[PDB]
């Protein structure tokens, strides 16, 4: 049928065909068909709000730091767009082998299911910080510099928090001192880069830690640690039931912090080849009943 | 008040690193992964 100038749908198919394949195979797009995805992408990004709200039944994933394979592995087990609704909670690029692909498939499926598909900012999605941790030298690589740059000011575009059905607040990082109304998410105006310190640093970078009563200082150099009183009292000024977030390799894929008042999600098994986790994605049906679906490594 | 875990519903598929990426499909590799043409039921944008 119509092709678009996009070529979309020959995108997508080549992307998906390494399904049948040795994992690690490379899928090798144009650098024009790249370019589409993040002239599009962004687009539709600036169209809907920063702060997105959604509704279930809805897929909620962390981390993929460019593991393909593993981003394939969760769609066919989680089911491929637009069979289930998918919201990504940032840190495709970086560590992995092929970020390349993994942020291609989601930016494509972002373009192709539009109200359906959901990336949100990762702290990765940060020139300063993918320049150094991978995704510079695969592109420079595989493509050239200039392309990386069409990257970022995509990245540049991504919408930072999401709350489903009004209950679950998702980021990728989690609270900060400063997030005192969901408005001042709403105010902060894209394109921008992600700041060193302030509300959407702590957005993308903050952990929670149970042996902290309050705000703790960030092992990682920026940002801040937050204890249980933190979310319980956030949770209370809102109206909310959890916290969603990633940014932590977790054993089990999944991980409770504050008597389940805020679950961590990471989608990377066997993350960089350093650890033995599984992966896991949140299932969020239309009640709000939340389940794991999970990629555990056996070998 | 709305939100509850339902973790007898979790569900775990065992892989090796080198497996292909289809062999976690829960009904095999016939499962057509992308229809250029088929719609979302409805949004979940608000
Ligand atoms: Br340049
Ligand atoms: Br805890
Ligand atoms: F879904
Ligand atoms: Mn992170
Ligand atoms: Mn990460």
């Amino acid at each position: 049928g119509h092709m678009g100038s996009l070529n979309l749908d020959s995108i997508i198919g080549r992307l998906l065909e390494v399904r049948g394949s040795r994992p690690g195979k490379n899928v090798q797009l144009t650098e024009n068909e790249i370019r589409g995805l993040c002239l599009k992408s962004r687009e539709i990004f600036l169209s809907q709000p920063i702060l997105l709200e959604l509704e279930a039944p809805l897929k909620i994933c962390g981390d993929i730091h460019g593991q393909y394979y593993d981003l394939l592995r969760l769609f066919e087990y989680g089911g491929f767009p637009p069979e289930s609704n998918y919201l990504f909670l940032g840190d495709y690029v970086d560590r992995g082998k092929q970020s390349l692909e993994t942020i291609c498939l989601l930016l494509a499926y972002k373009i192709k299911y539009p109200e359906n598909f959901f990336l949100l900012r990762g702290n990765h999605e940060c020139a300063s910080i993918n320049r150094i941790y991978g995704f510079y030298d695969e592109c420079k690589r595989r493509y050239n510099i200039k392309l990386w740059k069409t990257f970022t000011d995509c990245f540049n575009c991504l919408p930072i928090a999401a709350i489903v059905d009004e209950k679950i607040f998702c980021c990728h990082g989690g609270l900060s001192p400063d997030l005192q109304s969901m408005e001042q998410i709403r105010r902060i105006m894209r394109p921008t880069d992600v700041p060193d310190q302030g509300l959407l640093c702590d957005l993308l970078w903050s952990d929670p830690d149970k042996d902290v009563q309050g705000w703790g200082e960030n092992d990682r150099g920026v940002s801040f640690t937050f204890g249980a009183e933190v979310v319980a009292k956030f949770l209370h000024k809102h109206d909310l039931d959890l916290i969603c977030r990633a940014h932590q390799v977790v054993e089990d894929g999944y991980e409770f912090f504050a008597k389940r008042q805020l679950v961590t999600l990471f989608s990377a098994p066997n993350y960089c080849g350093e650890f033995d986790n599984a992966g896991a994605m949140m299932s969020v049906d239309e009640t709000l009943m939340c389940s794991f679906q999970i990629l555990k490594p056996a070998d | 008040k709305k939100v509850t875990f339902g973790l007898n519903r979790n569900m775990t598929a065992e892989f090796k690193k080198t497996d292909k990426s289809i062999l976690v499909s829960p009904t095999g590799p016939s499962r057509v992964a992308f229809d250029p043409e088929q719609k979302p039921l409805h949004g979940v944008l608000k």
